[PDB]
């Protein structure tokens, strides 16, 4: 793609697919700036440690953006945000590694806490376990993703499967799909990113023991719109 | 039979399940004022919480029915009414409270040899679906000092409960057992939920036991069918 | 004679039914209705009516009830603020009930639009000055300073005239509970020698086209 | 809904509000001769006065209903019958007086068994639209130098009145209650007025107390929000 | 006043019966429905998805419980046999019950139709071989050797191609219960110097178009 | 709401009477009658078969 | 005699009820209807159901699908 100082190459051969095949709707109700110069450029997410001992990561959407990027401060500034989303998963293996990593999109992915004892008494999160911020923590049991959601019903939304075999990357365009064209930002959580592999790394010893994974997004449809207030 | 109109998704769905018993003893604890209320909750019996949450957002037609009779199955000669409360109204607290003057709700005059009435409401809540866990804050606003309790709590969802009680200033003489019938008419797939596999603890939170379990163990051996 | 078994919901009393029956006197006839010049078919021209509005509710006694009409303007603040026009919440207690809009939506549970507040300038003959009017987006507090207002969405009102005011939206997102207008003192309100130092302001509020309500339910709080 | 025809005024103010509950019982004092007559007053009962009050002149039909029960709301074999006196042949003295004999009133014979009857009158009233303060003199002559009592009186502004009683010589020996709910149909405006804020005093007088109240003072400070 | 006799099962109460009453609000109108990007007007598309299977299940502790997802494939194995793959029967307990597809035919009696298992392979970048799969007939019981499955029906699978694998029927009559579908090892896997020994392999099953029930029926064991 | 007075003969129960009713699973199908080789449509056909007689009923 | 009574049939699919709290009582499928003894019985219809495409009492044959012949065949 060059459009500028930009110039990146990636593979148009591989598998793209659209949820739907639909694009996102304005809206047309009554119930009630746009800069794309310092902020189109291509952001590049800390590379999480693929090992064999790895479970997994999870990410909130928009929440962890809120305040941590550019994406965070000019938000801080507009009251309600809405774009597209640019998936970025690659893989980059020798001859000698073998794997299978699993990749979907959730929409509305509730948080499960642990609650141990007889009698069912549940507190609130506090803020660290609502957002960890960009540290992130390892799921425990994957298994059913320490949520009570077992992993062998995630197929049911709409999925892809990694196979490291032929591609060496691969992009998904997941448009901006909300049941309420106008809602709060900061607050209802649109979706969720889980990677749960499911054949684990193996390698024999002396290759890198951690492949250096890279997630990039890059907003479709820059719309900050709103009010100050 | 050989027709496929038969085997659609009206007779697939078409069936009028058994969701409680409103306990109106002649003397007890729980209602001795001689009324109750019973708020709609499709999460409270299992099985059709079960159906209903293999999807999240839907739009469907209520009908309601009031069946009524003795602990011995027979009728006795008393005037009843049926009157709904809207959510906006509140609930009546005192068996004197003006929230029985509600002019919004039409009487029908019958007797008990005429068969139970049927009333129906259409979808009237605030949102677009059903949603019963709220994910977010309800509070729209920047405070995030104090011990925030409204996560999960949802003070506009309610649909509104029913009123039902004995008509007449004089004490009713008989025991009675009601029992209410549901299905669900025109039913839409808007936004797939996995079916839950693991059985709940809680109504009113998605929270788990820390033991959990298998489906199913009967294969000892992959070897062995 | 003709088949037919008892169908449910047949001897069934509604609280909402809306049936005919036979009128007690088939032979007198109502009168008919005469043409009247007054004539109004929706009640809903009058519903969009203006209003006043009654800031002043700061006074609780009976000694002081005759001037909860109007509120008076001081030149003795400088660089100040007046005060911040309360939440535009007709369901809300609060000089929203006492207008006729607040009590109409009093029998109402939502209600959900953008409101305009309009003022008209009563100084005295040659008094100026600028007065600014700014809006403030929900969700975000009150502004600190006139410096924190100005930083948002501004609107200039000028005293010569009067009904340029619009309503603008200060910006759009995607996702205390409502914000609230406030005015703030641009310039403190100046006269000349031999001219009297203290003048009266009148606010009034109207519904827009926007403004809708879904569900009907009979709740009155008062009596 | 998404239908605008629900919203409408018909569904606004189509609710039967109960009006007031009518006390037969076996003995008493207030009605002691089987019989009673209730005169129907809109300004009676709060709310409805409070709807009504917005305006002053309009057009609209009634019906009514009559739901009669034992006070513990069970039913029992005696015949009744309702009968409406107009206002033009006198109210009823005695058990035996003529102003049963109504010819113009059919009669319908049924039992409890059968719901409620349903009874519809149109707008009767001698003039274009109600007036409940009549302000003026009703004498039409130059009379003004005796008491003039007829100031807010109106002679002719009777609606008239139901009649209700025991069918039959044998006294009846079951104690009855009854409920009417009433709601309005046809809704025009002719002539609007302010919506009263202020407590009434009096149903036939407009007069008020001598001290005023405020409809609310939670507003501690203008600059408090 | 019109004649008719009273006719028998008017009053009668159904339990299936679908009726429609006065609403309990003639004036408030619910809102209509706005249109949404995400839609879908049957759940028979999502019926028919495509679902992961858990072949697995052998170990019951909750110490074992995080392999069940995937199964590995060991090199010591020689002209061997891995698995046989249960009879397709949705609705007897095992991994069936844990397929989405399991669930759905947990409400209904019966099921008739032939089934297809795809395997995509998932050995190392070096690794050959040739690996066959052999469907048996119903009634027939299983196969006793990796010849006996050979003498009967057979497709060669190569595993430069993913997806030639397709549903071949070995023979029609004119009339234990089901025949089940058996993999055998043709031959071991081998990898050179310096090559991991074992790899996984994952199964996927869908559904056809010839798959329908006639009746529905309210029957659920679980809980 | 309409006038009808009840007449007679409406809960009667006849032992002849021939009436339709809801059925039991207004979604659940019959499935169809696929075509089989024999066929009849009438009995009468099988009625004026021919029929062998047993004379020698002495014994 | 004023006694409440409703007539409910279970489908073969779901099994017969054995207590008087069994969950066979809440089968959804079945609407209610609610009446008095002054009403004459109701009325209901059930079609065709059979899986087979007509009656058969009497089954000729083994119903193991199955070269099984080498036990006390009960079937």
């Amino acid at each position: 793609l060059t459009i500028g100082n930009s110039t990146i190459t990636t593979q148009e051969a591989a598998n793209i697919i659209v949820g739907y095949g639909e694009w996102p709707s304005y809206c047309s109700d009554s119930d009630a700036t746009r800069p794309d110069v310092s902020v189109n450029r291509f952001y590049t997410l800390d590379t999480k440690l693929w090992e064999k001992s790895s479970k997994g990561w999870y990410w909130k959407f928009p929440d962890v953006l809120t305040e941590t990027g550019v994406f965070g401060q000019n938000a801080q500034f507009h009251y309600l945000y809405r774009s597209g989303f640019c998936i970025h998963v690659q893989c980059n293996a020798s001859k000698f590694h073998q794997g299978a990593l699993l990749v979907a999109v959730l929409p509305e992915y509730v948080i499960g806490t642990v609650a141990g004892g007889t009698g069912t008494e549940d507190s609130h999160p506090p803020y660290k376990q609502t957002q960890p911020g960009a540290d992130g923590f390892e799921l425990q049991h994957p298994y059913v993703l320490d949520a009570g959601i077992p992993i062998s019903q995630l197929t049911v939304c709409p999925h892809q499967w990694i196979n490291l075999r032929t591609n060496n990357c691969a992009t998904i365009i997941v448009p901006y799909i909300n049941a309420l064209p106008f809602d709060s930002a900061l607050n209802h959580c649109n979706f969720g990113l889980l990677v749960v592999p499911i054949s684990p790394l193996d390698y024999d010893q002396g290759a890198t023991p951690v492949i250096p994974i890279t997630i990039t997004l890059a907003p479709m449809c820059s719309e900050f719109a709103g009010l100050r207030q | 039979s050989h027709s496929t109109a038969e085997t659609t998704l009206d007779s697939f769905f078409s069936r009028a399940g058994l969701v409680g018993e409103i306990d109106l003893p002649l003397e007890g604890t729980t209602n001795p004022n001689g009324y109750a209320n019973w708020d709609i909750d499709i999460t409270g019996y299992a099985q059709m919480r079960r159906k209903v949450e293999l999807f999240t957002y839907m739009r469907f037609d209520a009908e309601f029915t009031f069946v009524a009779c003795t602990p011995t199955g027979q009728v006795v000669p008393q005037l009843l009414q049926y009157m709904f409360v809207p959510p906006g109204a509140p609930e009546p607290d005192s068996r004197e409270s003006l929230a029985w003057q509600t002019a919004t709700n039409p009487s029908v005059f019958v007797k008990l040899s005429d068969p139970p009435a049927q009333v129906s409401v259409p979808f009237m809540s605030p949102a677009s679906a059903y949603q019963w866990f709220y994910d977010g804050y309800p509070t729209f606003g920047e405070h995030k000092q104090e011990k925030d309790l409204e996560y999960g709590a949802c003070p506009n969802n309610m649909m509104g409960t029913f009123s039902v009680r004995t008509v007449g200033t004089s004490k009713s003489k008989y025991p009675l057992v009601i029992r209410i019938y549901m299905r669900m008419k025109h039913v839409r797939a808007w936004i797939p939920r996995p079916m839950r596999n693991q059985n709940y603890l809680f109504k009113a939170n998605p929270n788990y036991a820390g033991n959990f379990i298998k489906p199913t163990g009967a294969s000892r051996t992959a070897i062995t069918t | 004679g003709f088949p037919t078994e008892l169908k449910p919901g047949t001897n069934q009393f509604l609280t909402t039914d809306d049936g005919v029956s036979a009128p007690i006197l088939p032979n007198f006839h109502p009168t008919p209705c005469i043409h009247i010049p007054g004539e109004v078919r929706n009640l809903l021209e009058l519903c969009q009516v203006e209003t006043i509005l009654e800031v002043n509710n700061v006074p609780t006694n009976a000694t002081s009830l005759m001037e909860r009409l109007r509120f008076p303007v001081s030149a003795q603040a400088g660089k100040g603020e007046l005060c911040a026009v309360f939440r535009a919440d007709p369901g809300r207690s609060g000089p929203w009930q006492s207008t006729l809009l607040g009590q109409l939506c009093g029998y109402y549970t939502q209600w959900s639009g953008s409101l305009e507040v309009t003022f008209m300038f009563t100084g005295s003959f040659m008094a100026t000055g600028k007065m600014l009017i700014a809006y403030t987006p929900p969700g975000g507090p009150l502004p600190k300073d006139r410096a924190t207002a100005m930083l948002g969405t501004h609107v200039i009102w000028d005293f010569g005239l009067q009904s340029s005011v619009t309503l603008v939206i200060p910006w759009i997102s995607n996702t205390y509970t409502t914000g609230l207008v406030s005015i703030w003192y641009q310039t403190n309100y100046v006269v000349p020698i031999g001219a009297p130092n203290t003048a009266y302001i009148i606010a009034l509020a109207a519904a827009q086209k926007n403004f809708t309500m879904q569900l009907c339910k009979d709740a009155s709080d008062i009596l």
